């Protein structure tokens, strides 16, 4: 979180690529469901709110 | 044959260590209990609990502690039921941490 | 009648004749892909990079 | 098509939730041939929903 975002990309690239092979399951779905947080709420917001 | 717990849509089968066979081939199966989701036929030899709606365990709360296996597997190991599994996960961590 | 196949050869022949340092990876690229589709299924296994 | 594309939205906020509730009923339809229970769940847990 205390990245900037060119580099953070890069960073999430790196641990997808990297870490997937050998953690749990549920792991990379918390992992996927915290990066992606973020757009759910505008998607939300601005097309399906209304 | 061994014996049958309950029949119809839902089987469920316990079977002691011998080559239970009928007509067709024969395989050895351990004992244990077994249960399907359909009227198939099921073991608890190998290559039985890999196919997909089939549960088995060694006893009544093995196979129920045995059935949430898979939930800890690495990502790569269902290909069509992977959406609800993934959901069943999902809805209780954003429960679980949003509200409370 | 069918030519597809009559065509792919000419064409090769032809790229064949324009010989360059580069011509090695396609071949590589080709007779990988060509290879892929006898085994397959015998060592794809978890790893969903590989 | 300007028309049709300002009568539209009046209609793309029921649209946008049918698509998706349409994506998880296939969904659902396409986990049928196994686990031959879930549609009377499924169904129980749409009317509660809806």
């Amino acid at each position: 979180f205390y990245l900037t975002n060119d580099v953070s990309f890069l960073a999430h690239i790196q641990w997808m690529v990297m870490f997937t092979p050998l953690v749990p399951f549920w792991i990379t779905i918390a992992y996927i469901i915290c990066i992606s947080t973020k757009h759910f709420y505008w998607f939300f917001s601005n097309y399906l709110k209304r | 044959f061994p014996n049958t717990y309950l029949e119809g849509s839902v089987r469920v089968v316990t079977t002691f260590d011998s080559e239970y066979c009928r007509h067709g081939t024969c395989e050895r199966s351990e004992a244990g209990v077994c249960v399907s989701t359909s009227g198939r036929w099921v073991l608890n030899n190998d290559y039985y609990r890999s196919l997909p709606g089939v549960f088995c365990g060694v006893d009544a709360v093995n196979l129920l502690t045995n059935m949430f296996t898979p939930l800890i597997q690495p990502i790569g190991a269902l290909d069509i039921s992977a959406s609800i599994v993934a959901g069943g996960i999902v809805a209780i961590v954003v429960t679980c941490l949003a509200y409370y | 009648w069918d030519l597809t196949a009559f065509g792919l050869v000419a064409e090769w022949f032809l790229a064949y004749i324009l010989f360059t340092r580069f011509f090695y990876v396609l071949g590589l690229a080709a007779i990988m892909q060509l290879f892929f589709s006898y085994f397959a299924v015998h060592f794809i296994s978890n790893s969903w990079l590989m | 098509f300007m028309r049709f594309r300002r009568a539209f939205g009046e209609y793309s906020h029921v649209v946008a939730f049918n698509t998706l509730l349409f994506l998880m009923s296939f969904t659902v339809l396409c986990l049928t041939p196994v686990y031959s229970f879930l549609p009377g769940v499924y169904s129980v847990i749409y009317l509660y929903l809806t």
